[PDB]
């Protein structure tokens, strides 16, 4: 092959079933998509005896919400608050 | 919206079947305290049968 692109990310064991080409989910839509012409392999390893924490690990965060479907192989760095209604959010959570 | 209620052990079960339930006025308002669940988003329930 020509080149390899390694994507390092941590996904909990309930949400690992959406990693396959042509899925639908929380991570499989607004975060990480696999197209039908995607070619490669998936390597996973159990980090629960090392990277876990008793009070919970807040060092990594994940995106549930997005306005539309995200294009694959693209990172979302945007800190913009999702606005459901016509009320302005002003950077913080609130009504709509 | 019911005035009365039940206790923890004695709870009644109201079966919802063969009807159309509108949850879209609840999610655009939200008097509800905290929504927490796993694997199914409660905001995605509007287009689901």
């Amino acid at each position: 092959f020509t080149n390899v692109y390694a994507d390092s990310f941590v996904i909990r064991g309930d949400e690992v079933r959406q990693i396959a080409p042509g899925q639908t989910g929380n991570i499989a839509d607004y975060n990480y998509k696999l197209p039908d012409d995607f070619t490669g392999c998936v390597i996973a390893w159990n980090s629960n005896k090392l990277d876990s924490k008793v009070s919970g690990n807040y060092n990594y965060l994940y995106r549930l919400f997005r306005k539309s479907n995200l294009k694959p192989f693209e990172r979302d760095i945007s800190t913009e608050i999702y606005q459901a209604g016509n009320k302005p959010c002003n950077g913080v959570a609130g009504f709509n | 919206n019911a005035t009365r209620f039940a206790s923890v052990y004695a709870w009644n079960r109201k079966r919802i079947s063969n009807c159309v339930a509108d949850y879209s006025v609840l999610y655009n308002l939200a008097p509800f305290f905290t929504f927490k669940c796993y694997g199914v988003s409660p905001t995605k329930l509007n287009d689901l049968c």
